[PDB]
């Protein structure tokens, strides 16, 4: 048992055992960085799949005319110099060098193994690898950045139909477009006139006898190949038609059959009917008699040429007339070739286009498909041989992989497995057969929106492809400058180049849409968004190109993704957040485990099962009840086979879920009673639960789940201890523990340093800091928790803080969604969060004059400059207002060319001319705190100011007080050791001598570790970090700001309840009970039968019965009860009614008294998201706590002092706190600056930001009778140079003569339209 | 005719032997290339390098907006410098 | 598939170099 | 302009006229010297494409810059770019003395006057002081005055509410799709950082108080504020545009209080007594010792006004309820007592304020929606109203209907094992019979939710109508309607996919009893599904806005 576990027990209300834990939510982020950084040294070959497998393919090269090649054994990856804490402090990236070897292979290209020179030598650095930590996150530029998944279509052919209403028609073939790993692809799309016209991603479309002609293969076979499936001869009596009753079956026959010796078919003028089917099937005939006048309707297939005449006497595509016949009787003719189609057929489509742009030969096709490749340029045989053949034969970015040939192939049908990645000729004819096929109704459609054709990327696969094309272009260069220049005299140094490598990684990780800001303004947020699967990116699509064919669930993406936890907004659907349980597979596919059973009993193991392979199973529910046997007892039990919910039989059942919280995500798995709620609530829950703020005291949930441990101990941000022992010193700075003799090595067992962040800036200008909650002298096991982090209790995710909550419309103030707060939330300081806002100065260089920080400010007084030091920096604490000088930053200037009315000014007050003008850093207004640290940075040649050697001395004393400190405790646990060597008792005698020694010299060897590193940290505080060309000095400083709750922020549950409070009420106008205890939050009641959240009653019903049951404790601990009398009210809680419980395992007086204590103020419940307890077990509840039945107790007003005549449901309900305060969006203005071309008001002068006056509020405008208003707001108001001057003149005289002035919008209009050679005036 | 600025030929010459010393530079050191590196090398002081070498503004466009999305050019985010409210 | 089966065929080939006789150049760090 | 570190900034037009300059001069040297024809055509082919290049871009010729690759926009290609084919004052234009804020309902506000921070107050009414601080002698220049409303004197505060007095400022959301969207107000200097909003104003609008902003305009000509009173004004705006309905009408909070306050009740404390006139059922109830709703009877003094000019007097001995009887006293005397003897509902309430302001007046029915709306807020809070497990009632004959429909589908199932059923009948066959099963279950309810109270008055058993907390909110129309009672107490039916077809298999269980894991993924289709079409129906609506009031622009 964990010792955090023994603190604090939460009931559980599951009513089925788990037999599979919750595994690494962040296991998707972790296990695809191993793979493309390889971080693992072994000793064995590895395999190493990921940039390794990239790395092969780089030394491998071949040159024309000459012989140059390189042989790469392996690559080494270094040691970052900077820490994970000092990255994030100054301004560089976390990166770590990456040496290869490359060993130079040159030939002479003569087959043969002679004059062969190889030189093996290491390489430059190549690149700087990232190297994320292992909370799955990289910082880049001292800021923490993350990438989501990628969702992008799986490579292989896909038929569609794209029934519009554009297309006018009810059956048109949509375009059969292929999609690769890399490279263009090609869209085939049928034409609606039953024709093939091909095209590309970037050019026009293209004809299908122009595509055909290109592999290599005739149009006049390629159109007989699909069509012409009847052969004509001449026999008999001139003629012998081959007898199929398929094409006779539903058709009229007007030629009489006479053949078949004697035995007649059918008639001259009868209509074929069931019953002629059966005489033709019986014989088994082929031949029949058809006149020569019934063959004038009927088309020839190809050119029909004769042997004897030496001509064609009927060319293809032509109709067998009277006078042609005549000429096919006296040439002897063997075979007639007619492509016998009819209606009832498929029809071939091949005929139709073959006749586009007198295609024919492949001469034709070859100058027609180069005006597409390139524009304007001359026409070459090589040039468009090479632009044709470089999608089909020389593929040089059209690579494959190997699951992208089984899958092209599966749908057309084809015996191999695997074959050719580029495209051959063979492997091109059955995309053309098929659509055919799917064209008459032969076959359905594919299906692109099952999880069967998109494929989930990772952030190991994203960085690959983009190191690929920044290594195979550095490659490029090294081939040809090594031929170019002599081999004796070139290195493998000045040979390779690291520049396209480092800038083709650095631009990718900053300009890149997957590669978004980290938010951390609260720990779930930072879970979730880790764990998301995005679809649109480089190469996806965008919210317009979408549509709703992606914006719809489908019940493929049943325990892979989430269906209620979708940012609703501009982009819906698109983004979707990851399931608990989804794991991803080898090819990148969403595999989630289930539980195989069978007739018998129900297995133990677990498997994973694909998307696809789900199709061939049945997959029953974890809602089954069960006979204690281990078997289905249930008579019926729902399953679904055919990706379809219905109902099935116990007998014939394979798979079976293993938890019901598979199914949703992590954020809103968090929610209970999610069962209770609609789908349109547990969408918006999880959007308000993830934009939470941290507020200054944590307190757990009453009502919680059970997956709020999962979140906060994967998470990165609280003091996991990575060993077992005893805590030596707790420390508010930081903690240490002490190693077992067990899990220990041979020299310094004891080594734990674990160092609690302080209170710094996130990324959301939210503050985070580690507070510790072990005691000295705890034993601490494996994988604890030492240290909370933000919104977070005793290991516990607790974002709110809950509170009494009453249900009742109190006098108007809860109208529509408003929250009714009292007195007592604002005293008590319980929503007053902290928030970090930084400010950074730079000093910029002009050709007038330097930038430095000086002291003295121009045109300032003693007040201005008291918190201010001597060299421009203002103090560490002091109390900044809105409007104080924070940096002292001056800029030089000439020709001030001051007026006289100014120099008079000048010369009376004493005022000095000061040429410099003053451009230093002041705080906007509305924005006062408290400065807890500034951080300067200097360039290497330019002098420091004496704030800076305060700086570097505080930082130089700190890594020496603390390294000085450490090494006692390593000190005092090495004599510990020695000092057990009293077994002889003096107060054998070699052995003791040699421990002695290296006991010394383990001190000695201990100092010189430290020493090394202490002169390389002095090191790191002498030198000046990198900055951007232009900046002298750049000074930032971090204000802390207390942004406590009032009237106008946002407020909110878990449940999806927005609300804005309105005012707050005083304590004696709150409802009291007949105890004396008034409410906090009076919610509004009429949001239960208008939205289905059914979800709030049941957890204020459960809030007020937990704390109930931790009321009483808290009475019966202050009676000084004995331990038999609390042991036994416990029992009776956990085991009452249900629920996976374990006791007799605590102390009798230590751990008892430590639990009640911790339960003093409440039983915190746990309520599953689909195993909740039920209506009994929660009525059951209110009995034990002395509550009432119907949990309805009536309330006595405050202000008038009656009682209500109905019972109010009270409770406790959690609430939550959310980053929309009033603080960042009430703004306002009267004048400010304006733009250069268009006269409009903007920002810049931080003071406010004009709004839009949109075209939707001028025609409001005019719909009322307002004349002078609307003029008002689009002459005088906005767009003018003298009527805005005289207008302010007008208001301050006192009377409002509302000049007419003229709009800027309209003269600058007129400008650019007599520029363009157009005349306009004005008549008047 | 290149450049907006038309600038004097007994001037243009110095920045043409510049850019070619900071071209075989750059893949010299294997690094970017530094405004106190080339003075080293080519025998020059500090205060000159930095004036020749920022002389070169090169002037980009103003109507052509940043970012994915095109919303707003940057004609609706520049002020004036003198007194305009 | 193709570009390791080309530098396995040279791996052997240099391979061949050391029986009959060959030492590849070694040379010291870099820069 | 330079920027920051000795940067300029050239627009791409410019570009545009160097480069026909750089060849306009080359044409006339080159014309200066005999040249040949052949180079001639060679310049002025250069120039054609020059001035084609110059005017507009991107069809023919796109020129490339240099650095870059997208190409540059010219004077005709900067009247398209601008604001998508448009002109400056038909797209938004910013606009001074305006400013954003959340909003925030207030109970305590008039209809014609609304909140305002004091600290909006100030920079929007800032022109405003120091015309008033100079007049009256405090301030002597400007300049002065300029030092004295960013100090925050005491002095400042008393000046600037004389100007705030009678001052309509207007007000208008983000989303406005009719003219009562902007309305004028009088703004009313209260302490915070929000909008203090009247709640009935708050229909015409269409927001919710979640984190809305609504901007604020100040008009400054007199001549702007005189046809912001008489015209924009919230108290003339009283009638909808589209219909002769309303659009001021109690919303959900105030026909709550208004329905509990008229209802008839068969037994109640203090029923059977006489009073004397209004003010004796104020006091009687007041005491403790009568009841909200009990059946008595009183007489009263009402006025007809069927006859323009007179204002007859009659006395008539009625018997009604006691609520009903507080309720007239906020009617005025141009009204029948008619009008209050029903239960008061939300349809029946937006016909008596038509009603009002047809046969009294303007000035008359302002004071009586504001004080109907003071009525309806503060007997709301005296009943409290809460909403709970108990409320739910689940009928019991429930459990009945979903076993015999349980054992109707079976038998389809097994007789198209065989296959004397095909399956497009079997299909239409059992899609039918959970739709008449699902009347079934919504006739059992209703008829176990409306009689769902047992009193008793000198007699065995008497039925009336239920006191229940979810009855009262559907029939009353405050929010909500019957569809949705049916998700809560009976089952939801038959959730349809959103590809076209409905699904087979129902839903049986309700939002009390809790949802399954099947049975709540087949209820995400139709959930996200309907806000896929919420979201584009704000551009389908709104593009078909934009079309009828160009052609009716005239
Ligand atoms: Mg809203």
């Amino acid at each position: 048992y964990s010792y955090t576990e023994k603190k604090r027990i939460r009931k559980d209300f599951s009513k089925l055992p788990d037999v599979m834990d919750v595994p690494y939510l962040l296991a998707i982020q972790l296990d695809s960085y191993r793979e493309f950084l390889q971080a693992g040294a072994t000793k064995e070959q590895f395999r190493d799949v990921g940039l390794h497998a990239a790395f092969k393919s780089v030394f491998p090269i071949i040159s024309y005319s000459g012989n140059a090649a390189l042989e790469y054994v392996g690559y080494r990856l270094g040691e970052p110099a900077f820490d994970v804490k000092e990255c994030v402090l100054r301004g560089v990236t976390f990166a770590v060098p990456l040496r290869v070897k490359v060993r130079l292979i040159i030939f002479d290209r003569e087959s043969s193994n002679k004059a062969i020179k190889d030189i093996k030598e290491q390489e430059v650095y190549m690149g700087e690898i990232p190297l994320m930590t292992e909370n799955g996150t990289f910082i880049i530029n001292g800021t923490e950045r993350v990438i989501v998944s990628q969702l992008h279509r799986s490579p292989g052919v896909f038929f569609d139909h794209d029934r519009g209403k554009t297309h006018s028609s009810g059956k048109l073939l949509y375009s059969a477009r292929i999609i690769p790993y890399r490279g263009s692809w090609l869209d085939f799309e049928f034409d609606p006139k039953d024709c093939v016209f091909v095209r590309i991603d970037r050019r026009r479309k293209l004809p299908a006898s122009v595509l055909l002609r290109a592999l290599g293969y005739s149009t006049e076979e390629i159109l007989n190949a699909f069509y012409a499936t009847n052969v004509f001869h001449i026999k008999g009596e001139t003629l012998n038609l081959e007898l199929v009753p398929q094409r006779l079956r539903g058709e009229v026959a007007s030629i009489d059959i006479k053949d078949g010796s004697g035995k007649v078919i059918v008639e001259q003028g009868r209509r074929i009917t069931a019953r002629h089917i059966n005489q033709l099937e019986k014989a088994g005939v082929s031949q029949l008699e058809v006149p020569f006048d019934y063959l004038i309707g009927r088309t020839i297939a190809k050119a029909i040429v004769h042997p004897a005449t030496g001509e064609i006497i009927a060319e293809c595509n032509t109709e067998l007339t009277l006078d042609l016949l005549a000429k096919v009787a006296k040439a002897q003719v063997v075979r007639i070739e007619t492509l016998y189609t009819n209606d009832i057929d498929c029809g071939p489509f091949i005929s139709d286009t073959l006749k586009i742009d007198n295609t024919s030969n492949q001469l034709e096709a070859l100058v027609e498909i180069y005006r597409m490749m390139r524009p304007g340029e001359p026409p070459t045989k090589e040039a468009a041989e090479t632009l044709f053949g470089n999608l089909f034969f020389s593929a040089e970015r059209y690579d494959l992989s190997a699951v992208g040939r089984m899958k092209f192939n599966r749908r057309i049908g084809r015996t191999e497995i695997e074959g050719p990645g580029v495209l051959s000729k063979e492997d091109i004819i059955d995309v053309l057969k098929t659509l055919v096929d799917i064209r008459n109704g032969k076959g359905i459609v594919d299906d692109i929106d099952h999880l069967g054709n998109r494929r989930v990327r990772c952030v190991g696969e994203m960085a690959e492809n983009q190191f690929r094309v920044g290594l195979v272009r550095v490659e490029r260069a090294v081939k040809e400058r090594l031929s170019m220049a002599e081999s004796e005299g070139l290195m493998p140094q000045d040979l390779i180049n690291a520049k396209p490598v480092a800038a083709a990684i650095k631009e990718f990780f900053g300009s890149s849409q997957l590669s978004q800001f980290m938010d951390q303004n609260n720990p779930l947020s930072e879970i979730t968004h880790k764990r998301r699967v995005s679809a649109l990116g480089p190469g996806g699509l965008t919210r317009e190109r979408a549509g709703f064919e992606v914006r719809d669930v489908h019940p493929t993406h049943y325990g892979r993704v989430c269906p209620i936890e979708t940012p609703e907004g501009p982009n819906i659907g698109l983004i979707n957040s990851l399931a608990t349980y989804a794991r991803t597979n080898k090819y990148g596919f969403l595999e989630s485990p289930y539980r195989v059973v069978k007739d018998s009993l129900v297995t133990d193991e677990i498997v994973f099962l694909s998307a696809i392979e789900e199709a061939d199973h049945v997959i029953a529910q974890a809602s089954a009840t069960l006979n204690e046997k281990g078997q289905l007892v249930d008579e019926l039990v729902a399953v679904r086979h055919l990706n379809e919910f219905t109902v099935k039989a116990p007998e014939d059942v394979t798979l079976m879920d293993v938890s019901p919280k598979q199914v949703v995500s992590v954020a809103a798995s968090l929610i209970p009673f999610l069962e209770h709620d609609d789908a349109n609530r547990a969408l918006m829950g999880s959007n308000m639960q993830r934009q939470a703020v941290p507020t200054l005291r944590a307190d757990k949930p009453l009502v919680g789940t059970g997956m709020e441990r999962n979140v906060a101990r994967d998470s990165g941000v609280c003091v996991v201890a990575r060993r077992g022992g005893v805590i030596d010193s707790v420390d508010a700075s930081r903690v240490v523990v002490r190693v077992a003799d067990d899990e220990v090595e041979t020299g310094e067992a004891g080594v734990d340093i674990y160092n609690l962040t302080k209170y710094t800036r996130s990324n959301q200008n939210t503050c985070i800091n580690q507070r510790p909650l072990v005691s000295k002298g705890d034993v601490v096991a494996r994988g604890d928790i030492l240290a909370d982090g933000p919104s977070t209790d005793m290991g516990e995710l607790a974002l709110g803080q809950n509170m009494r909550v009453a249900f009742m419309p109190w006098n108007g103030f809860n109208f529509e969604d408003s929250i009714c707060l009292s007195e007592r939330v604002v005293q008590e300081d319980r929503f007053t969060t902290i928030h970090i806002q930084e400010l950074t100065c730079v000093a910029r260089d002009t050709k007038l004059g330097p930038e430095e920080i000086t002291a003295d400010i121009p045109n300032v007084g003693e007040a201005a400059l008291n918190k201010l030091d001597e060299a421009g920096i203002v103090y560490v604490g002091a109390e900044v207002q809105a409007g104080d000088i924070l940096v002292g930053k001056v800029t030089p200037k000439g020709e001030t060319q001051l007026t006289p009315e100014e120099k008079l000014l000048r010369a009376i007050f004493g005022e000095k001319a000061s040429d410099v003008k003053d451009t230093s850093l002041r705080v906007p207004t509305g924005t006062k705190g408290t400065v807890i640290d500034v951080q300067v940075f200097t360039r290497d040649g330019v002098e420091r100011d004496s704030r800076a050697l305060s700086i570097e001395k505080m930082q130089l004393d700190q890594i020496r007080k603390d390294l000085n400190e450490e090494f006692r405790i390593v000190e005092g646990a090495t004599f510990e050791r020695l000092r057990a060597a009293l077994v002889g008792a003096k107060a054998a005698d070699d052995a003791l001598n040699e421990q002695l020694e290296k006991a010394q010299a383990y001190i000695s060897d201990r100092r010189q570790l430290l020493d090394d590193k202490f002169e390389d940290k002095k090191r790191k505080l002498q030198q000046g970090d990198d900055l951007a060309p232009g900046v002298l000095k750049i000074v930032k400083v971090y204000l802390a700001i207390k942004r406590r709750i009032q009237p106008g922020d946002k407020m909110a549950g878990r449940h999806g309840n927005k609300g804005v409070v309105s005012v707050i009420m005083p304590v004696e106008d709150m409802p009291h009970d007949a105890n004396g205890t008034p409410v906090d939050i009076v919610l509004n009641p009429l949001g239960v039968p208008s939205r289905m959240n059914v979800g709030q009653i049941l957890e204020t019903h459960l809030g007020l019965a937990a704390k109930g049951l931790g009321e009483k404790i808290n009475r019966m601990l202050e009676e000084q009860r004995k331990v038999a009398e609390l042991r036994k009210f416990l029992h009776e809680i956990y085991n009452e009614i249900g629920g996976r419980e374990e006791n007799l395992d605590e102390l009798g007086d230590n751990e008892i008294l430590a639990l009640a204590k911790n339960l003093r103020g409440g039983v915190p419940m746990a309520t599953p998201v689909f195993d909740g307890a039920k209506e009994r077990e929660i009525k059951a509840m209110l009995k034990l706590a002395d509550l009432p039945e119907s949990g309805q107790m009536r309330l006595f007003d405050g202000r008038t002092g009656n009682q209500f005549e109905r019972p109010t449901t009270v409770g406790y309900m959690y609430m939550l706190k959310l980053n929309h305060l009033v603080d960042d969006k009430m703004h306002a203005r009267s004048t400010g600056s304006y733009s250069l071309v268009t006269q409009q008001p903007l920002g810049g002068k931080a003071q406010f930001g004009g709004q839009r006056f949109g075209e939707m509020e001028v025609w409001a405008l005019e719909a009322y009778g307002a004349a002078y208003t609307l003029q008002e707001m689009l002459t005088v108001k906005s767009d003018d140079v003298n009527g805005r001057t005289k207008m302010y003149k007008n208001i301050v005289d006192g009377d409002h003569r509302m000049e007419a002035g003229m709009p800027e919008s309209f003269n600058v209009l007129i400008k650019e339209i007599r520029s363009l050679g157009i005349d306009i005036e004005l008549e008047t | 005719q290149t450049r907006t600025i038309r600038l004097p030929i007994h001037v243009v010459k110095e920045l043409n032997v510049y850019l070619r010393a900071a071209r075989e530079l750059t893949h010299k050191l294997d690094h970017e290339p530094s405004p106190e590196e080339i003075a080293n090398l080519l025998e020059k002081p500090v205060a000159e390098v930095k004036r020749m070498l920022g002389l070169n503004e090169r002037v980009t466009s103003v109507d052509v907006s940043l970012g994915p999305d095109s919303d707003k050019t940057l004609l609706d985010t520049l002020t004036d410098d003198r007194p305009t409210d | 598939e193709a570009k390791q089966k080309e530098r396995d065929a040279l791996a052997k080939a240099m391979e061949e170099f050391l029986s009959r006789g060959g030492k590849v150049q070694e040379i010291e760090p870099n820069v | 302009v330079p920027l920051d570190g000795g940067r300029f900034a050239t627009s791409d037009l410019n570009d545009l006229y160097r480069r026909v300059i750089n060849r306009n001069n080359r044409l006339k040297r080159l014309l200066d010297l005999a040249a040949p024809d052949i180079i001639v055509r060679n310049e002025k082919r250069m120039l054609q494409e020059a001035v084609d290049a110059l005017l507009d871009n991107g069809r023919r010729g796109r020129a490339i810059t240099g650095s870059n690759k997208r190409p540059l926009k010219s004077l005709a290609d900067m009247i398209k770019g601008k604001q998508g084919r448009f002109r400056q004052n038909l797209l938004g234009k910013r606009v001074d003395y305006s400013g954003r804020s959340v909003i925030t309902v207030g109970p305590t506000l008039r209809l014609h006057q609304c909140g305002l921070p004091k600290k909006m107050a100030l920079e929007l009414f800032k022109p405003f002081i120091f015309g008033k601080l100079e007049g009256r002698g405090m301030a002597t220049t400007i300049k002065a005055a300029k030092k004295m409303v960013e100090r925050e004197l005491p002095e400042v505060w008393d000046v600037l509410a004389e100007v705030i007095r009678e001052h309509p400022v207007l007000l208008n959301r983000a989303p406005t799709l009719h003219r009562l969207g902007i309305q004028a107000f009088e703004p009313v200097l209260i302490e915070g950082k929000a909008i203090q909003l009247h709640p009935l104003v708050c229909a015409a609008y269409n927001a919710d108080f979640d984190g809305d902003q609504m901007a604020v305009h100040v008009p400054l000509t007199l001549e702007a504020q005189l046809e912001a009173r008489a015209l924009m004004m919230s108290t003339n705006n009283i009638l909808s545009p589209a219909n002769g309905e309303p659009i001021i009408v109690p919303s959900q909070d105030v026909v709550m209080g208004l329905y509990y306050m008229t209802r008839e009740a068969i037994n109640a404390k203090g029923e059977g007594m006489a009073f004397a006139d209004l003010q004796e059922v104020d006091r009687a109830y007041r005491s403790g010792q009568a009841s909200l709703h009990a059946r008595v009877k009183v007489r009263i003094n009402e006025k007809i006004k069927g006859e323009d000019g007179q204002l007859t007097a009659n006395t008539r001995i009625v018997d009604t309820t006691v609520g009903r009887a507080l309720l007239f006293q906020v009617v005025p005397a141009g009204l029948p007592f008619d009008v209050v003897n029903q239960s008061m509902k939300k349809k029946a309430i937006s016909k008596l304020i038509n009603h009002c302001y047809r046969v009294v007046g303007l000035k008359d029915t302002v004071i009586f929606a504001d004080q109907l709306m003071y009525t309806g807020f503060a007997y709301s809070t005296i009943s409290g109203v809460s909403i709970g497990v108990n409320d739910f009632v689940i009928p019991d004959e429930k459990a009945r209907i979903i076993n015999a429909a349980t054992d109707e589908v079976k038998e389809i199932e097994s007789q198209y094992a065989s296959g004397l059923v095909t399956q497009g009948e079997k299909y239409n066959k059992v899609i039918d019979l959970w739709s008449k099963a699902n009347d079934e279950v919504s006739k059992a309810m209703m008829a176990n939710l409306s009689k769902e109270k047992v009193v008793d008055r000198e007699g065995k058993e008497v039925d009336q109508e239920s006191f229940n907390s979810m009855y009262m909110m559907a029939d009353s129309g405050a929010r909500g309607s019957a569809a949705q009672i049916r998700q809560l107490a009976g089952m939801r039916g038959l959730m349809a996919k959103p590809d076209g077809s409905i699904i087979e298999t129902p839903i049986t269980a309700n939002f009390r009893e809790g949802l399954n894991v099947l049975q709540y993924f087949i209820s995400t289709h139709g959930a996200r599904k309907g806000l896929a079409d919420t979201a584009l129906k704000t551009a389908n609506s709104g593009y078909l806005t934009r079309r009828l009031v160009d052609v009716a622009q005239d």
